[PDB]
Formats: structure tokens, C-alpha cells, sequence
């Protein structure tokens, strides 16, 4: 019965650790998608600021 | 002179002394009476058993909770439970201690009026006071700003606080809690063969719920997974042998908190009512409410409830604000801990309802100033 | 016997999943500081673009 | 092609053809096996007798019901009973008829899964379907709204329906029925000297129950009246002579339906569970539920049960509602009648579980869609 | 050809024919959908019920208003309601009638744009037009000068008019109306023990509000009187029996119109917003505005609201000018009555938005000229 209760606490730790693992994996994938979005947005901002710089240096 | 904290609750009495770190007495809020005949002359048959003595003689008794949904519906049994708490569990004299009782928000006035009348008359407390469980939970969490989600045995309620100010128009009270999950589990277990109909069997099912149930992060594919393999099945042993095994019931029981339609209620899940209570507050404080969700009570103790709550509120709220679910590891006693902290404050010693004030104003003094 | 082997399997799952949580949370926070600096870069880009709009509306 | 209706029940098989007005075959759901020696060489000993052949030879047989509390607990005996029903009673070929079986609510899933697997494999029915007894009883009553109290041999249940919508959270299932009353009467007759212990004697006591028992309108003064005079005593003649006379047992036996503590159960009487199932429904439909209590099943056939039911519910409900207990004179076959009506509807011919759907989906198809 | 008037509002649809004296059809603006299972095969289950048919199947449906605060937020349900209004209630063809729709002031442009697009496309009306509720209420009152306070189910607004000229800078729109009073009453009834949480129960509480509530002339001593005696208590009977009695709630509910802080709003009472909208007008016309306060809409139907309004505005205004609250006995239909009058005018027949004008200028024609 001691072995039983140790195995029980073991499987408890296993379940909770796997739950937080899956949560953190989804978090990491979402963070990577966020990085992609930020690369896209900085790209667009660079383009627009550069167009305005062109016009300003022109005038 | 020290004071007493007596967080009543609909499932568990937690009492103790103002200033400690944990309640001194924690026992079921239950009163049992014998059903059967009684033959052995001289056994000293008691009329009724209270507390956890009624939990060990459980097999021959019919148990009754004197609190249904945060409302005391049997005042004699509640008086029995209070008498027990004072004399046999704490072993004090109620005439030498102010008492800090606790109540849920948005429940009838007669509850507090009768509560204070009972105290002052049939216990002769020097003073008393009736707090709100959410405020005390915030005290125990060590904050002054946040939206708490207290979910005990009878009632689930949100209370948003900001800088120590309550938003009483945004308090949302819901009426499914531990007991409705216990009943839903008693019903779902029949579709696998097991039949629990007695009150004692309801206690057995409550223990099954406290041991084997958890909240699925994603209900649908969790359901499909439990259907595919059989790795989610655990076994439980009733107190006569008779091992039982449950599968998807483990997470189908607490899922009712997020889809209250499973028990035929029209309300929304706890995540949606939390979001609504937030969106009912002024636009400036809700960014700070989003990051101070304070979970409290026993029904918030399922494994994976904080993760599911955060996922749901994140899917609901704007995609910029930071959702933080604060679930302490001892969140089951936050109301009592906060009550002790409050009753221990120096600046609080003027808020008690002294016996003289009651003698002058009747039982209506309670909601009048306090 | 079954308890010994089940507890050993639970222990090795504990260890692997613990290291995985370690590495996952580290890579997560690092990608999140990357996200942070990208957001600040978005800010700088938008500000300089506003400046160029100012110069264009002036001249 | 016509379809079969096979209301199984735990005490009586009622089978027939969809479209008739009454079941074509009604026989006990029982299987008998010889217990004694067997000496006459060449008598042609059968291994087991089913139906009412086992009822006439019951002196030498040991009788067994393969259904205990609505649940089939002996699948070989149930297969024997179905084989009998199809080939010897109805005299058809199951390969040429869709079959409409019936089941009580809130009983294990494996029951329906095994039902449909048995049908499709060892009988090769073209299609089948498993209905709920209370819904069919409401069909037969000619209504679409009402709370129906079905009480057969194994299980008593309420199902509230409104406008054709079931309220599955208010379904209440109770597990005392005709058989527990038969056992209680067997136990109560010993205090007059009569001793029935055999299974055949259990059948004798069931007949005594069906002939001499009634529900007392007021239990206490009826008890005092039976104690005062002797005008309530009837006499019954066992099938060997030996006239027996019973007194207050006549109404003490069915009174257990209103005081289930007589057999040591903790539940409430049928009147109180009916009222509770009503009060568990939305406040707008319960005024129409109060006036459409539809009694069904054999155990609701005692003289004076409708009046006692109305008195009790009237005493429980508010003093403005109109309580109406609807008790048809043929209410013992309402489930079968409604099942025939249902299986005859043209719009129903798409709800069958065709053989091909089963071949694609396994036995799990039954509850998963239908 | 005759024209249609379709005053929508957020709580009640009022439709009719231009020229009549009262709306021909008056039904709730509700779309109901079933919650429960549905077991009677062949009952012909509709998908959704609208109007007062959804009000009779109330117990099994979940009701939804498609207009929240004067703004249409569910366009499919609004289209369902309009379809019902045209075909089942009025029984006409929308292709043969100009339609006069109605809207509150200071609400998004997309509202009118989508409204006219829906009309012209999915109903093919020959012409249409969108009026302002306050102007039509003035038409019905038979005046050309006055400040009209319209208070329906979603929005309260003041519009000051002089000699037929509007003062758009002095229009003040408030966002508490009948629905917020219904919610506040649902909340205040909990402190007596009564619990209403469902949408059907919200309709019950709305009926209680319409039958028992009134405005106190002086809130404070009325409160003291209600606390002293018990002569203010009436009794209402829910639709299952269960008599309930309410005391000071009767006037605590509509008092929120004069102290919107009871529901946690920062605005001022209707008397003070009326006085502010008056003082925002030119100093010459306000002497005539003070004497032409025209009440309109359902929420202005409480007993004693005119006297309280007059007392408050008199206390605010200078002590010489003559305050005069005009509250017709049929003020609940003033918007529709004025709409019929307006659509009947011969000189108005040039203001319609013909279908060809829309076919040229897109949906944006509505606020360009009309
Ligand atoms: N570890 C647990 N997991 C899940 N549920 C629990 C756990 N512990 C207690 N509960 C539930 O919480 C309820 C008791 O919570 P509690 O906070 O004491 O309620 P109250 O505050 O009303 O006394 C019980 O009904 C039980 O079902
Ligand atoms: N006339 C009667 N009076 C009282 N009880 C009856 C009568 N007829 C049948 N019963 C009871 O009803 C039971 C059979 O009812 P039935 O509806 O056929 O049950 P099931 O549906 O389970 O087969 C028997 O156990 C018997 O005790
Ligand atoms: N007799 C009454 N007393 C008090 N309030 C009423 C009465 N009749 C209706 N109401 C309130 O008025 C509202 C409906 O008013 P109505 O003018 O139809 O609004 P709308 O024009 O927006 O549909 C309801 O919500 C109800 O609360």
C-alpha cells in the first residue's frame, strides 16, 4: 500500500506536468506566430516610413 | 480579548480564533437523525448527531444540510451546528468573544437579521459582524484590486473590487456549486451501472468527485481521446470493496461549471460571467481587473481549472490585455484566512455591532450600518 | 513487481517532462523578449513615420 | 412492411404488430428450470420452460426473471425469451420486420448496446429502435404535455414533457415497483401465519396482491377502522384449498408506494417525487404539468390510487392550481399502445437504425444518434 | 396607395396602416429558440418563434431581444421580426406599401443604412423613410413647440423643438429605460427571497413592474412610511400559484429614473437632464419649453411620474415660470400615432426615398437628404 500511494503521487505529478507541458507548447507556438506578425508589421512600417522619406527628401 | 471567525458555508464549517493561520475546526455542516428502530436497550440513543460524528454513524442516519444555497433554511439545525462549533470543537464560551460571521452577497435580509438575533440572544456574544466572503478572500490574497470568483458548496459569485472599492452593480451571483456537481455526478454514474441514491451514498460520491475529477483543457478532443483509448480510466474503491472505474465522467462532472446547460440551467459558464462582470465595470479599471482574477473556495480546486479559465477568458477578452488567474495552493480556506486577518486589525475594532447597539435598534441594525 | 516498474516509469516520465518544461519555458521567455523588442521597434517605426508625415505636411 | 413492438418490461412481455389496438401476446417474462429428479423414462424432458408454460409447470420449476430493475441481468435467458416471443407467440420471422424495443430512462448504456447487438446479430432484424416508456405512454394518452408517472414491475419513473420537449434534468427514477410490493406482502403475511418462500409461492402472492389490495385514502383512520371492525377482511383460496383471510394487509401493501420507509428505503413517496420533478421545471410550464399527471403501468392499477395521489399532490401544490390525475382504464398497456402508434407514423420511418448503419458504426450507433 | 408605420422600439413592435387611430399589431420584439431535447417524433418542431407566440412557449425557449439599446445588434432576428410583422400580423405584401420606420436620435449611421438596405433589398418596398421618435410624439401631442421626453425600453432622450425647428445641439440621450428597471427589480427582489434568473422569469418580473410599481412623490419619507406601517404591500401571483408580496420595492424600482446611481450610473436623473437640455437652448424659447414638457413611451407610464417630474423641475427652474408636464393617457403609442399622422400628410408624399433614388445612390441616401 505504500508502493500504491507513491505510485499515486507519481501519476498525479505526471498528469499535472503533462497538462502544463501542453499548455506551454501551445503558448510557445502562439508566441512564434506573434513573432511572425511583428516581423510583418515592422516590414509594413518600414515601407511606409521609407515612402514618406522619399517624398520629403524630394520636396 | 480575542475574537472568533466562523465562516459557515453550505458544505463545511471552518471556525477558529482571530489571529491564527488556519481554522482550528473544519467539519461538515450536517445534522443526522436515525432512521431505523433501535433495539439494544441501554445504548444511549442520541436524538441527533452533528458534524463529523454524523459522518461516521453515516450508515444509519439520514443527513440534512441546514444551508441550501447560501441561505439557512433550518434554523434549529443551524443552531445545533453553532452550539456544537462553540462548545465541542472550539471549547470556548460564546459570551467572551466577538464573532465574525460570513455571508454570500445578494441573499435575503432575513438571513442576516435572524443570524444576528440568534447570536445576540441564544449565545450572548459581546459583539458580532457579518462580512462578505469575497472581500475576505481578497484580504487573504494580499491585494486591494481584483475580481474574485468564490465557488463553495452552494453558490458561485464574482465580486469586482478596485482600490478597496466595491462595484455592487457588477456583482454577479450564480447558483451552481459543489453540490450540483455532486448531483450531476450521481446521475452520470448511473449510465455506467452504479447507483447511489441515499444521502450517505451522496457523501461517497462527493469523495469520488474530490479525488478523481479534473477540468479538461479542451473538452471536445478530450472526449474523443477518452473514447479512443482507455488511459483516462481510474479506479475507486467504495467502503465495502466493490471497485468502480470511471472514464470520461472524470471531466464531464466539472465541465458543468463551463456549460451549465448540462444540468438544464440557462446561465453562462463561470468564465463568461466573469467576463461579463468585468465588462460591467468602468473602462479604466478593467485592465487591472483582467490581471487579478482571484480564485477561491473548494469548487475551484479541480486540477486544470486555472488553465481552462485563463484560456477561456483570453479567448473572450481583447488580444492585448494580460489575463492572470491567481489560484493559491490553499485557496480553499481563503475566506477564513481573510476573516482572521480582518478581525485582527486594530482599526476594525470600531466596526463590531456591540450588544448595546442591538438592544437599542433591534435586529435591523445589521444591514443598517454594518 | 508491478508497483516497482510503474513507479520507475513514472519517475522517468517525471524527469523527461521536467527537463522539457525547463527548456520550453526558457525558449518561451526568450522568444517573448524577442517579441518585446519587436514591439518596441514597431513603436519607434511608427513614431519616425509620424515625424516624416509631419515634415511632409509642413513642406 | 409492418413492424413489431416488443415492450419488454420486468414482469410481463407485451408484443404485437405496429398498427393494432392491443398487444397480441402478453405472457410473464420468466424462465423456469426443473429442480427435481425426473424418473419417467421417455417423458421428453425439456431443459427450460419460458413464458406461461413455465407458469403452469411452476410446481416443479425454479422461476427466474432475467430483468431485475429494468436492467437485463441474464442475457441468455433474455435471448430465450425473445426467441419465444418471435417464434412461438407471434409466429413470425424476425428477418422481415423492424422491431421497436423499449427501455426505462437512466439505466446503463451497455443495456441498449447489448439489445441492439443481440437484435442485429442473432435475429437479423432489418432495423430497430429503442424508445422511452414514458414518451410512448404520453403518445397513448393522446397528449403532448404532461408529467407521466410510469410504474411497472421493476422501476418507477417520472418524465415531464412540454409541447413535445423533454426535461431530462427533471427525470426522476425510483427503484421500488410491483416486485418490491410483492416481497413486502410476502413478508407481511407471515404475521398471520401464512408462509410463502418458494418462487411459485411468490407468484401466488403476486396474484393475491393483484386481487385484494387497494390504496387507502387516509392511512391512519383506515388503520383504526380495520382495527375496530372486521368489515375489511376478504378471503382468498390458494390452489389447494386452504382459504386465507387478510385484513389491513390489503392496504398496507400498496401504501409502501407513499411511505417507502416501510421497506427500509430512504426515498420519498411517489406523490412527493412527482411534486419534486414538477418543481424542478421552469416556472411557466408547471401550471400545465399540474393538470396532466398521466399514470401508467401495472403498479398504478390499485383501486383508489388516483384519489390518494390527487389528495397528496393537492396538499403539496399551491392552493390555486387544478390538479388532475389522468388514469385511463387501460393504463396497463399504454406503453405498448403508444409504441404501436409511434411505429405506425409515416414520419418515423426515417428514425429506424438500419442494418447498414449498424454495420458501419458498431453497436454504439444506438445512443449516439438514435 | 396606403403606407405602413412600423415603430420598432426595443421592447414592443407597433405596426399599422397610415391613417388609423392606433397600431393594428402590438407584440413583443422577441425571438425564441428551444433549449431542451424534443422527443415527440412528429410534433413539427419549429426552429424559432417570434412575437407573442414565443411568449406562450416561453417555458421551453430562450428569448432574445434583437435590439439592445435602440441599436439593432442581431440582423437575422430583426429580419425575422420584420418578416413576421409584414406577413403574419399585418398580412400584406411589402412590395405595395411605402414603409415609415422609426429610430432614436444619436445612434450609429450603420443602423439606418442597414435598415434601408434590408427594406429595399429583401422586401422591395416602393419607398421608405426613417423618422425621429420625438418629432412623431410631438405630432401626436398636437403641438409644434415643446421639449419631449421619450422613454421606451432601451433609451431615454429629450428633444427640444420650437416652432417646428429642432435644436440638435441640445438633444440629450440617456441609456437607462424599462429594461434596466426590470433588471434592477430582478436584483432587488432577491433581498426578499425571490429568485428570478431566466429570461422567462425576466418577463414575469417585467409584468410585476408594470402592475405594482409607482413613483413616490417624496422618496425619503415614503421610505420611512413603508418601514413604519405595512400598508404599501401588495401581493402578486406567479403563474404557478406562489403568491409573493413586495413592499418598498414598488417605488424603489422606478426611482432609478431620478437617481441613476442606484444601478451604478454616473448620469443625472431625467428631471435634471430635462432641465439641462432646456438651459442649453436660447434664452427666449425656454419660457415656452418649460410649459410644454411632453412625456412619451412606456417607461413614462408609472403612476405619479408626472407629479414628481413637475415637483423636481419646479424646484430647479426659476420661481416664476410655469412648469407644465403634459402626459396623455395614451402616451404609450404617441410615436406610432404621430407616425401615422405624418405618413398621412399630403405634403409629406415628396419626402419618401423612392426605390430609384436608392438604386442610384446606394444605402447612404438615407441620411443625405432624408
Ligand atoms: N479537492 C477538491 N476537488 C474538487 N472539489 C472539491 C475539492 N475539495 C472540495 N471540493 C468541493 O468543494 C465543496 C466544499 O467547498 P467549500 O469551500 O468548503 O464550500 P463552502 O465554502 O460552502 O463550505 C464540496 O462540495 C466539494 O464537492
Ligand atoms: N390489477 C392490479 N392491481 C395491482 N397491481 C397489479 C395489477 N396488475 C398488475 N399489477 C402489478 O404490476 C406488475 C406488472 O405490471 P407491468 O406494467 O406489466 O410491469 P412491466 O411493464 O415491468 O412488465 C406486477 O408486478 C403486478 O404486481
Ligand atoms: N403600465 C406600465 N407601467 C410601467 N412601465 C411600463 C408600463 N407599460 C410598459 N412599461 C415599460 O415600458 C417598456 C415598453 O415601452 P415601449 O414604449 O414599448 O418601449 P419601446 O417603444 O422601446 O418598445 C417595458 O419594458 C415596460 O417595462
Amino acid at each position: 500500500e505504500k508502493y500504491s500511494q507513491k505510485e499515486d503521487k507519481y501519476e498525479e505529478e505526471i498528469k499535472v506536468l503533462s497538462d502544463k507541458l501542453k499548455e506551454a507548447e501551445t503558448r510557445a507556438e502562439f508566441a512564434e506566430r506573434s513573432v511572425t506578425k511583428l516581423e510583418k508589421s515592422i516590414d509594413d512600417l518600414e515601407d511606409e516610413l521609407y515612402a514618406q522619406k522619399l517624398k520629403y527628401k524630394a520636396i | 480579548t480575542t475574537a472568533l471567525v466562523c465562516d459557515n458555508g453550505s458544505g463545511l464549517v471552518k471556525a477558529g480564533f482571530a489571529g491564527d493561520d488556519a481554522p482550528r475546526a473544519v467539519f461538515p455542516s450536517i445534522v443526522g437523525r436515525p432512521r431505523h428502530q433501535g433495539v439494544m436497550v441501554g445504548m444511549g440513543q442520541k436524538d441527533s448527531y452533528v458534524g463529523d460524528e454524523a459522518q461516521s454513524k453515516r450508515g444509519i442516519l439520514t443527513l440534512k444540510y441546514p444551508i441550501e444555497h447560501g441561505i439557512i433554511t433550518n434554523w434549529d439545525d443551524m443552531e445545533k451546528i453553532w452550539h456544537h462549533t462553540f462548545y465541542n470543537e472550539l471549547r470556548v464560551a460564546p459570551e467572551e468573544h466577538p464573532t465574525l460571521l460570513t455571508e454570500a452577497p445578494l441573499n435575503p435580509k432575513a438571513n442576516r437579521e435572524k443570524m444576528t438575533q440568534i447570536m445576540f440572544e441564544t449565545f450572548n456574544v459581546p459583539a458580532m459582524y457579518v462580512a462578505i466572503q469575497a472581500v475576505l478572500s481578497l484580504y487573504a490574497s494580499g491585494r486591494t484590486t481584483g475580481i474574485v470568483l468564490d465557488s463553495g458548496d452552494g453558490v458561485t459569485h464574482n465580486v469586482p473590487i478596485y482600490e478597496g472599492y466595491a462595484l455592487p452593480h457588477a456583482i454577479m451571483r450564480l447558483d451552481l456549486a459543489g453540490r450540483d456537481l455532486t448531483d450531476y455526478l450521481m446521475k452520470i454514474l448511473t449510465e455506467r451501472g452504479y447507483s447511489f441514491v441515499t444521502t450517505a451514498e451522496r457523501e461517497i460520491v462527493r469523495d469520488i468527485k474530490e479525488k478523481l475529477c479534473y477540468v479538461a483543457l479542451d473538452f471536445e478532443n478530450e472526449m474523443a481521446t477518452a473514447a479512443s483509448s482507455s488511459s483516462l480510466e481510474k479506479s475507486y474503491e467504495l467502503p465495502d470493496g466493490q471497485v468502480i472505474t470511471i472514464g470520461n465522467e472524470r471531466f464531464r462532472c466539472p465541465e458543468t461549471l463551463f456549460q451549465p446547460s448540462f444540468i438544464g440551467m440557462e446561465s453562462a459558464g463561470i468564465h463568461e460571467t466573469t467576463y461579463n462582470s468585468i465588462m460591467k465595470c468602468d473602462i479604466d479599471i478593467r485592465k487591472d481587473l483582467y490581471a487579478n482574477n482571484v480564485l477561491s473556495g473548494g469548487t475551484t480546486m479541480y486540477p486544470g481549472i486555472a488553465d481552462r479559465m485563463q484560456k477561456e477568458i483570453t479567448a473572450l477578452a481583447p488580444s492585448t490585455m494580460k489575463i492572470k488567474i491567481i489560484a493559491p495552493p490553499e485557496r480553499k480556506y481563503s475566506v477564513w484566512i481573510g476573516g482572521s486577518i480582518l478581525a485582527s486589525l486594530s482599526t476594525f475594532q470600531q466596526m463590531w455591532i456591540s450588544k448595546q447597539e442591538y438592544d437599542e435598534a433591534g435586529p435591523s441594525i445589521v444591514h443598517r450600518k454594518c
